[PDB]
């Protein structure tokens, strides 16, 4: 059982992908729900050790590129890589109620080279941001 | 490009039949994208952020805006100016455009951030004296 209150680094981790499956698979279990009918929310905290509901997990060491994330709202940066202190992965029952037209989904590649997803994040962009200007500078989040 | 040349010119004279100047909003914008998003430049792609990115170059690009006179091929590449769609009718306007073109391209031409050809250009800085170096 604690397991689930631990910190976990992705990076570290051997197999990234399974933790983001298992995650997925541990709240389905006691909702009685299936994978599919659960959407991953993202709530980055600014420091590390806060509350962590029964529902979220949270993340360490994942680096966004090309943006910069301030209360839950990225905007586009022109730094490389900004480190996010602690990220919670909530699982919640989907509500299929489509995009809300300033949300950007963001790839979580495994390291620099990008080869290796291991798994999506939704952000809610902020100001005037277009959502496709964040497709077209690349911006992504790293997992070491 | 060549599949997708022929691809405009299939479509464009399916559309205008034969004819002098066909309206804008006529064009089949649809039929162009489409098979370049899943056929020409599509059927390299094996990631969907990629074949996303693909695809909002191409709804950017080829719509009834771009015959526009203040279309904008690109937007704020030094912070205030950018790149205009030229206003030309015939190709050799075009041409004209292109070759008076700046010699000041940054990586903000092609939508990305101005800081992705630092740590390029950087190493071949270096890699420029290096080759000095070893043929002195």
């Amino acid at each position: 059982k604690e397991l689930k209150n631990i910190h976990v680094c992705l990076g570290g981790l051997f197999v990234p992908e399974a933790y983001i499956t298992a995650t997925r698979q541990y709240v389905a279990q006691a909702n009685s729900w299936s994978l599919e009918e659960l959407c991953l929310e993202v709530n980055v905290t600014t420091s590390q050790g806060a509350t962590l509901d029964a529902c979220s997990f949270g993340v360490t060491g994942l680096k966004l590129q090309g943006a910069t994330c301030n209360n839950n709202k990225l905007s586009l940066s022109n730094a490389i890589s900004t480190a996010l202190p602690l990220t919670q992965l909530r699982w919640v029952k989907q509500t299929n109620t489509e995009k809300k037209a300033s949300v950007v989904t963001l790839p979580v590649y495994l390291n620099f080279t990008r080869a290796d997803l291991i798994f999506t994040v939704d952000f809610e962009i902020a100001t005037k941001e277009d959502p496709r200007s964040f497709y077209e500078r690349g911006v992504a989040v790293l997992c070491t | 490009l060549r599949s997708a040349c022929d691809t405009v010119d299939t479509w464009l004279d399916d559309t205008a039949k034969g004819r002098q100047n066909i309206s804008p909003d006529k064009i089949p914008w649809s039929a162009l994208k489409t098979l370049m998003a899943q056929s020409i430049y599509g059927g390299r792609v094996d990631n969907e952020f990629d074949q996303r990115l693909l695809n909002t170059f191409l709804e950017r690009l080829f719509t009834t805006r771009s015959f526009d006179s203040e279309f904008k091929l690109a937007c704020k590449v030094d912070g205030h100016k950018d790149i205009q769609m030229p206003d030309g009718i015939r190709r050799e306007e075009f041409v004209q455009w292109v070759e008076l073109l700046p010699d000041t391209q940054t990586p903000s031409w092609l939508g990305l951030p101005n800081n992705a050809e630092r740590v390029l250009l950087t190493t071949q800085g270096v890699d420029m004296i290096s080759k000095m170096l070893k043929m002195q």
